């Protein structure tokens, strides 16, 4: 029988024979369009990367925002469809702003990745007997960056499917396949912070259409200590410089 | 509510081999005292009792249930009559959240309830709780004036914790029974009828 | 206090020869207080007219909605409204609040422009249909009022005799009453033509 | 009708410095009735928790059977981790503050150990205010034991003898068989004096390595 | 307690307030400006229970800036006044009202002509030259039908007023701290400044 | 291709909305009607199809309506979804006034009553409205006015329109000879020379028609729906010489 | 049950009783009465103590999440009037909330507001609240001045509250100072009565016709 | 295909598509712009006048007002137009009540937008066929604003924008004739720089054009038609050439 996909393809609630279903199969397709995004995780610090895709001259490239925070001491990133991000997030911070509440503490991260989780699968039955809120499974694959005190500096890759898992070194979104093999042979458990700042903008380099300037890039970090920050023009631009002046040595 | 055909007090007492309780058989109007062919015992299975208080009208409402709710546990458990069946702490607390879940509502119901029975192991079980929910145990129990008549005398045989094992059958029976003289001769609204129950972690059950 | 006896307004409906009679005070404020020597008690809708009583609130409301209504009546029907209707709109207009209700003396008034004949009637605040053919009123004054034109009005009056028989009932009583009279107004009907006249009494 | 009334007890609990401790009577009344002579009040709530309900009683134990189910959900969902005080101090606030219209004649203490390792104890009312004390005591024999303590653990209203009006004594945290030597002369130094205590002594000693409890009695 | 006036002129209109905020015993505030100002050429003024006083006017005027920010032509008074009650005639008989009473002054520009309605925590509407609420009008339904006729200038109100004040701090036994006022004309609203 | 007609949302590749197209010629059946706008008063028409003997063509008018006494409507298209819109607009107008007490202008009921047409261009499985209209009305913010309202839900204000069938003449015979000032006696004897010539039949009756008239030609200044009876448009018909 | 605050032209200052009373005796003299609900805003619970403290907390949830999204602070003229909207749909209930909030911007200067269950809400230079707050007002009512110094300031509001327990059963155990501004707000100490009460006698020199 | 009808499902790459229909439906409309330099921000739309019984005292603008302090152009057809504007207003009218502080522009756009992505979200329920530009200052502030809307529910910032008709001709055409770093410096220049952003595609034409202009103290005008024709004119003269 050939026409397994052809015709069990659309609707959401069909199982093809396979045993498969084809309508998430597609929307994990989305998020490899869009824009890459990185993230690495150390004993130190955690760390994202991103490009942004350059569209026009005259745009104002403060304005489409691949990494948000979301709580102090969380951050996130996507490489999806994009209106169908602050959908999400708009919820995701919600819980740990409700979490300061009824629990009065710094949420832990991955209980935010399982609320998350429990929100793309409302295209059918939630945990507790909900019934639907919407039928277009959405595209937004996330990277949480986050600290909280029983296991120290965590991520994590939350997809629509609802399963997730704590990589350490991932990288979502177009130039994946290319980056995702290059840090599988680049990671050490015994980094530092800016041992991987300056990998992250060599990766990105060579994967990336255009070349690399602070104008095409940036990144965030996150610290028990200070906190989300997504770090500025003029500091990203002194990292490029400076890896230039390693390369060549 | 406001109750009109209200019962009166029952009385209760744990012992080595078992326990006791026992009440009397009227159904009140006022001063009058219409009905005297009621029980106030609704065996459950073969090892729990609940003597019952207050409004007769909703007395009824109890046992129609309860009958229910043993029949409920038969369905789809054919080891349901050796070890899996009901003990009384298996019931109690339907017969009290019940009625936590039945004041915040508003509607309440004025008896009040008291359990006895034995657990599969074999140790004494007895609680009590009254229509706003409150729940308490010890050796010894009664209802409206029979805790402020009764309850007094009983714990005279029975004074703590440690006693319950220097006491028998023959002993507990003849105590109660001359704890009815006293409601019988003094109350206002009792009555010279009666209506046992024992109960025996060996020998099981038996009724007046 | 009642709502019925708060601001204060008296009202006068008297058949006549093809000629009816309408009038009502101006007088309106708080409890022991007036504000305005003009406030038009009475109204028209087409050529049949009405006149309310009572709490202020429900006599502005109730010219609204009554507005809101022929002026459909008419759109819909192609013809204007005559009374015989209205005043059975009126009660099931009312007692459809029956709890909760308004709190009004109404009265109606106008010819049926078939058979030329004139018509009045009055109200309660849930809908009883009274059909007195001599006269009805409405008001805070109503005992005051009852004596005072039942010993006046014969049958089969005629217009301007039938007018000065209005006012002088309108004025001896809310002269009387305590809670009326800062001057007064009445309109004379016929079958086809209308006129008003005010009134002289005193004033504070 | 009246939805709720009274059932007595009267108990207090204190915070040491790496310890703490909860005390209950253990005497149900209904209208000058013992109702019974042991009946506990106080439980070991998971993750070295320990809290009580003095006053109505049947309020007293449903708030109580929330919490035992708040705290394992927080496990489930959370995995297994340990549930600090601080959550506790006003995760209470919520489940009383859901009732401010038809509310639990309850108040409710708390012991147990922050992550300092020390002590505190909570106090509540029966509508939900979250506050902090390490000396506590509630019921109805309550405005009848505070003053004892204020003048022995806090040494309160006595200065030190030599300067009569300079200078102030010095303080301790107080060891463990101070307090159980202290509270269990605050009972005895009430029952007599009073009617609805008596008739048992739960204490809930907390420590790193665990919960113990200890029982004493009294003049019925 | 709580006064609140004003007064029409032959070509110009005037309102008054207080300046009081009294909450149990203490007086708190001496500066409460108790109008909104809901279009440039009309105004309102309003008197009665704490909080409901307030976000009445608030209610209000964000639907009557929402008329007048698309037809881009603000609707006279009479469309207001006969607005406003709508909400209280359904307001009083439902579950929570909104005990306030209240003033409405303006200028319609197509007659040239000012007007001025006086509305109560019921419905009542209707039209005056002069007007006020409370316990207040009980001292001043009386000057100003004699020492008022309806052919002055803008002046003659303050002048008219700066006494008619005096007649009330000289009885009312409850201080008021004194008023602002302010002015309808075509060049729009004018606060005084001084008394 | 994969044919994109089968709901009034579907977006078409090119961007646009088929069915709400062919309502645009479910209106061409319908039965013309005309409006000019005078310096001194406007004037409407109309125009039937079915006029056979016997049935009362006399007091019953189809198309003409009116909303209150400023305003009138001439309709062109599904009749079903007339009585439908007209009530309510009706009912609109008077739940304006009864709580701002003064009348209803017409670019308020013409803005709202079509984008309740765009209500049903959007959302559901339901159908848009087989409809036009001609408004005609006065305001003081502008006077006199025309205006008119697609089975789309969009509107635009006029001088002289004819809707229905053959407008495309009818606009045609009538912009070449439309003056600016054009009295409304003078724009009678336009209206119907447009429906003398752009219709199919020869007869031009008294019966298939009915034209009415605004006027505020009074003194003491006010408004008049004047409407047309069959006895006077013959006076109008004889006068011109068919 | 007193508290206060007030302004000037280097800040904003709360001062507070430490009460915590019910009939004729106190459950508590050590109760926290000004609610850290952010670093820039604070507000006192004076009146219902668990009516307030619910929802000035729950306050700092949505003034938190009011900033994450626009990524700007929050003004002040939101925060009093959004807790008064939400009030208003609960009167005629059993809610018995009376107080103010305080904060400092960069926009409004400074700025106080009052705020209460019967639904209102008005801006200030001066609050004081409680059940002695006619007490407070003749201490700062008759001295200070918006070209004020500090501390002066957190001296007067010691003794602006402190006529409170001198002539109050219900207003009294300690007292509690904040001053704030654009970097936040600033603690200044738990300060005991009976210990400060023997200090401003001989200093002050008031109390003229008492002991001591 | 099959995959090209509706709005819950995907193709078997990741594009859903009607969103993508829709903004071929933008196209078939006439232009808009919208320009910014520092102490002021501008908009223009071509117009048309085809028609002459038309009344044109009430010519159609796509210009719309939300608040004092705001504007609003839109592209795509109008049916839709007037709805957004009539929810858009309403908002920013019920926010003050809320919190009176006006509307944060970015408070606005995400209202404007979140009301075209619930009506992507559903079958049943159509987008809207249109693309806005925003335009206006805060309250208490100089910094001169603007974004776009658009169906797929998202929006961004934007220092000079066209759409509608014939957009892929004046985009590039402000790519050279701007630059983000020396803006305009004043309300002429702006003007004129939108001007002959439009008159490669507008058949020479003045009585074509509508120009609205937006500064502090929540102002806003229009300009007058004499007012654009020496604004024209004088350009033809720099094109003597």
């Amino acid at each position: 029988m050939f026409l397994t996909r052809s015709e069990y393809d659309r609707g959401v609630s069909t199982f093809s024979p396979e045993g498969r279903l084809f309508q998430v199969e597609y929307s994990l397709e989305a998020i490899k369009l869009g824009s890459t995004a990185i993230g690495i995780a150390t004993k130190e610090g955690v760390v994202l990367g991103v490009e942004k895709r350059a569209t026009s001259p005259l745009l104002e490239s403060d304005s489409i925002e691949k990494i948000v925070e979301i709580d102090r001491h969380i951050g996130c990133a996507m490489s999806g469809l994009t209106a169908d991000a602050r959908s999400m997030i708009e919820h995701a911070r919600t819980a740990a702003v409700t979490h300061n509440l009824y629990y009065d503490e710094d949420i832990n991260v991955e209980s935010l990745t399982q609320s998350v989780c429990d929100l793309a699968l409302r295209f059918g039955e939630g945990a507790s007997g909900e019934e639907r809120l919407m039928s277009r499974p959405f595209g937004v694959a996330l990277l949480i960056a986050g600290h909280d005190a029983d296991d120290g500096y965590q991520l994590f890759h939350a997809e629509p499917s609802g399963t997730f898992y704590r990589y350490n070194a991932k990288a979502i979104g177009s130039g994946s396949e290319g980056a995702q093999a290059e840090l599988l042979n680049e990671w050490h458990s015994s980094l530092t912070l800016k041992e991987a700042e300056l990998l992250v903008l060599k990766i990105l380099k060579q994967v990336m259409e255009e070349k690399l300037d602070e104008n095409n890039a940036q990144l965030s970090c996150i610290t028990k200590q200070d906190g989300f920050k997504i770090y500025d023009n003029e500091k990203t631009a002194e990292l490029i410089k400076e890896l230039k002046e390693k390369e060549a040595a | 509510q406001q109750p009109i055909v209200t019962g009166t007090s029952v009385i209760s007492m744990k012992y080595d081999n078992g326990v006791i309780i026992a009440a009397d058989n009227l159904g009140s109007y006022g001063s009058l005292l219409r009905f005297n062919g009621v029980e106030r015992l609704i065996p459950v299975g073969d090892n729990t009792v609940v003597g019952i208080s207050g409004d007769i009208s909703d007395m009824q409402h109890i046992e129609r249930l309860l009958k229910d709710l043993v029949t409920e546990n038969a369905y789809d458990n054919p080891l349901a009559d050796a070890e899996e069946a009901l003990e009384p702490s298996y019931i109690f607390e339907y017969l009290a959240t019940v009625m936590y879940q039945r004041r915040s509502k508003m509607n309440p119901l004025w008896n009040a309830i008291i359990v006895a029975g034995v657990q599969s192991n074999g140790d004494q079980f007895l609680r009590y709780v009254n229509l706003l929910g409150v729940t308490y145990s010890s050796p010894t129990l009664a209802t409206g004036f029979g805790a402020h008549m009764a309850n007094p005398l009983l714990r005279k045989v029975v004074d703590r914790e440690s006693d319950i094992p220097k006491t028998t059958v023959q002993v507990a029976e003849e105590a109660i029974v001359n704890a009815m003289r006293v409601l019988y001769y003094r109350d206002a609204r009792s009555s010279r009828n009666f209506s046992l129950a024992i109960i025996d972690k060996n020998t099981g059950l038996t009724f007046k | 206090s009642d709502p019925s006896s708060i601001n204060g307004g008296i009202v006068v409906a008297m058949t006549g020869k093809d000629c009816v009679a309408i009038a009502c005070d101006l007088r309106l404020g708080s409890q022991s207080l007036g504000v305005s020597n003009k406030f038009e008690k009475i109204f028209h809708y087409g050529h049949v007219f009405l006149g309310i009583t009572g709490l202020a609130t429900d006599v502005t409301t109730l010219n609204e909605m009554f507005r809101y209504k022929t002026n459909l009546y008419k759109l819909k029907e192609e013809r204007a409204i005559e009374p015989e209707t209205f005043t059975q709109l009126v009660s099931s207009s009312l007692y459809e609040r029956r709890f909760g209700p308004y709190f009004v003396g109404p009265v109606v008034a106008g010819i049926n422009s078939k058979s030329g004949k004139p018509f009045i009637a009055g109200f309660d605040l849930i809908g009883c249909i009274d059909e007195a053919k001599d006269f009805i009123v409405s008001g805070t004054a109503s005992d005051q009022l009852f004596g005072m034109c039942e010993s006046l009005y014969e049958p089969n009056l005629e217009p301007e005799d039938l007018f000065e028989t209005i006012s002088q009932a309108l004025l001896n009583a809310a002269d009387r009453d305590a809670l009326s009279g800062w001057g007064a107004v009445v309109y004379i009907i016929k079958k086809d033509e209308v006129v008003k006249r005010y009134l002289k009494m005193r004033q504070d | 009708f009246n939805p709720y009334g009274d059932n007595g007890g009267t108990i207090l609990g204190i915070a040491g410095e790496d310890f703490a401790v909860l005390a209950g009577d253990t005497r149900n009344i209904t209208d000058y009735s013992i109702n019974s002579r042991y009946e506990p009040k106080v439980f070991d709530c998971g993750d070295n928790i320990v809290m009580s309900a003095n006053g109505f009683a049947a309020d007293g134990d449903a708030l109580v059977k929330r919490f035992k189910n708040s705290v394992k959900w927080y496990h489930f969902d959370h995995n297994d981790k340990k549930l600090s005080i601080n959550s506790a101090a006003r995760n209470i606030q919520h489940l009383l503050y859901g009732k401010r219209f038809f509310p639990y004649y309850v108040h409710t203490i708390i012991a147990g150990l922050d992550e300092d390792g020390k002590g505190a104890v909570y106090s509540f009312d029966p509508v939900g205010s979250y506050e902090r004390e390490q000396c506590r005591a509630g019921g109805a024999a309550a405005s009848l034991i505070m003053p004892f303590l204020d003048n022995q653990v806090n040494f309160k209203n006595q200065y030190e003898p030599g300067t009569n009006g300079k200078v102030k004594k010095p303080l301790k945290y107080l060891s463990v068989e101070e307090v159980i030597k202290l509270v269990r002369d605050s009972f005895t130094s009430a029952t007599e004096r009073h009617i609805q205590v008596g008739d048992g002594l739960e204490i809930l000693i907390v420590t790193k390595d665990g919960v113990r409890k200890e029982f004493y009695e009294l003049k019925r | 307690m709580d006064i609140i006036l004003g007064i029409r002129v032959q070509d110009s209109v005037i309102l008054a307030s207080s300046k009081a905020v009294t909450r149990g015993i203490s007086v708190l505030k001496d500066s409460d400006d108790k109008t909104r100002q809901l279009s440039p050429h009309t105004l309102m003024s309003f008197a009665g229970e704490a909080g409901d006083t307030v976000q009445f006017a608030e209610y209000i005027q964000a639907n009557i800036q929402l008329y007048s920010i698309r037809e881009d032509y603000e609707l006279s008074p009479q469309a207001v006044s006969s607005f406003v009650r709508q909400e209280l005639a359904k307001s009083i008989r439902s579950r929570r009202p909104y005990q306030v009473n209240v003033l409405i002054g303006g200028y319609d520009k197509k007659k040239n002509k000012p007007e001025l309605y006086q509305i109560d925590y019921l419905g009542t509407k209707v039209e005056l030259p002069y007007g006020a609420h409370g316990y207040s009008g009980f001292y001043t339904f009386s000057l100003l039908d004699h020492h008022y006729r309806p052919d002055m200038t803008t002046e003659e109100g303050l002048d008219l007023l700066k006494l008619c004040v005096q007649e009330l701090e000289k009885r009312m036994p409850m201080d008021f701290k004194g008023v602002i006022v302010k002015i309808v004309d075509k060049d729009g609203i004018r606060q005084v400044d001084d008394f | 291709s994969r044919r994109y007609d089968s709901r009034t949302t579907i977006f078409s590749p090119e961007g646009r909305l088929y069915q709400v197209e062919y309502a645009l010629e479910s209106i061409s059946h319908a039965g013309t009607a005309i409006g000019i706008m005078a310096s001194d008063g406007i004037v409407l028409a109309a125009e039937r199809k079915v006029t056979s003997t016997l049935l009362e063509q006399d007091t019953s008018t189809e198309k003409l309506y009116k909303l209150n006494d400023k305003i009138a409507v001439a309709v062109a298209g599904l009749t079903a979804d007339a009585e439908i819109l007209i009530n309510t607009a009706r009912i609109h107008a008077q739940n304006y006034l009864k709580t701002y007490n003064e009348d209803i202008p017409v670019e308020i009921l013409v803005r709202r009553l079509s984008d309740i047409k765009q209500g049903y261009t959007q959302h559901g499985g339901l159908r848009p409205f087989g409809v036009s209209f001609i408004y005609a009305g006065y305001d003081d913010r502008y006077g006199y006015q025309l205006y008119t309202s697609n089975p789309s839900g969009n509107y635009t204000g006029w001088k002289a329109i004819s809707v229905g069938a053959n407008t495309s003449a009818a606009q045609t015979l009538l912009q070449m000879d439309y003056k600016d000032d054009m009295k409304v006696d003078d724009a009678i004897e336009l209206a119907l020379k447009t429906l003398s010539k752009t219709t199919d039949s020869s007869a031009l009756t008294y019966d298939r028609l009915e034209f009415a008239t605004i006027r505020k030609g009074a003194n003491d200044g006010e408004v008049y729906q004047k409407i047309f009876k069959p006895q006077e448009i013959k006076d109008i018909l004889v006068k011109t010489g068919i | 049950t007193t508290t206060l605050a007030f302004r000037f032209q280097g800040g904003i200052i709360v001062a507070v009783d430490s009460r915590a009373t019910a009939g004729n005796w106190v459950a508590s003299q050590t109760v926290k009465k000004v609610i850290e609900i952010n670093p820039f805003l604070l507000g006192t619970m004076a009146g219902g103590a668990a009516d307030c403290q619910f929802w000035e907390t729950w306050l700092g949830s949505q003034c938190r999440l009011h900033e994450l999204r626009e990524k700007e602070r929050i003004s002040v003229a939101a925060a009093s009037k959004i807790l008064s909207n939400l009030v208003y749909q609960y009167k005629g209930a059993g809610l018995s909330m009376g107080t103010m909030i305080c904060g400092y911007t960069r926009k409004e200067g400074p700025t106080i507001y009052y705020v209460d269950s019967d639904g209102t809400r008005l801006k200030g230079d001066i609050f004081c609240v409680g059940s002695g707050q006619t007490f407070a007002y003749g201490v700062l009512d008759s001295n200070y001045k918006w070209d004020l110094s500090v501390e002066d300031a957190l001296y007067l509001g010691k003794r602006s509250i402190l006529a409170a327990a001198h002539r109050d059963a219900y207003s009294g155990g300690s007292v509690n100072l904040y001053h704030v501004t654009e970097d936040g707000w600033i603690y200044h100490g738990n300060h005991d009565v009976g210990e400060l009460f023997w200090k401003v006698k001989e200093e002050e020199g008031s109390f003229n016709n008492v002991i001591g | 295909s099959g995959y090209d009808r509706a709005l819950s499902i995907f193709s078997p790459d990741g594009h859903i598509f009607q969103v993508e229909y829709a903004l071929e439906a933008v196209k078939r409309g006439t232009c808009a712009v919208g320009v910014k330099g520092k102490n002021c921000v501008v908009l223009g739309c071509e117009r048309r006048s085809t028609l002459k019984l038309q009344d044109t005292r009430i010519t159609p603008s796509k210009v719309s007002k939300i608040d004092s302090h705001v504007v609003l152009s839109f592209s795509g057809l109008n049916a839709d137009s007037r709805i957004l504007i009539e929810k858009a207003r309403v908002e920013a009218q019920s926010h003050r009540l809320t919190l009176e502080d006006p509307v944060t522009v970015e408070y606005l756009t995400r209202y404007v937008a979140g009301v075209q992505q619930r009506y992507t979200q559903s079958g049943g329920v159509r987008p809207f066929g249109v693309s806005t530009l925003i335009a206006g200052f805060d309250p208490r502030d100089d910094e001169p604003k603007l974004y776009q809307t658009e169906p797929s529910g998202i929006y961004s910032s934007w220092s000079a924008q066209t759409i509608g008709r014939n957009s892929k001709t004046v985009r590039e055409f402000l790519e050279k004739n701007y630059d983000r770093k020396e803006p305009p410096a004043t309300v002429e220049e702006c003007v004129k720089l939108t001007v002959r952003s439009l008159l490669e595609v507008v058949q020479t034409g003045a009585k074509n054009i509508e120009i609205t202009v937006v500064k502090p103290d929540s102002d806003i005008v229009a300009l007058s038609s004499e007012e654009i024709n020496q604004y024209v004119t004088q350009i033809e003269q720099e094109k003597q050439e």
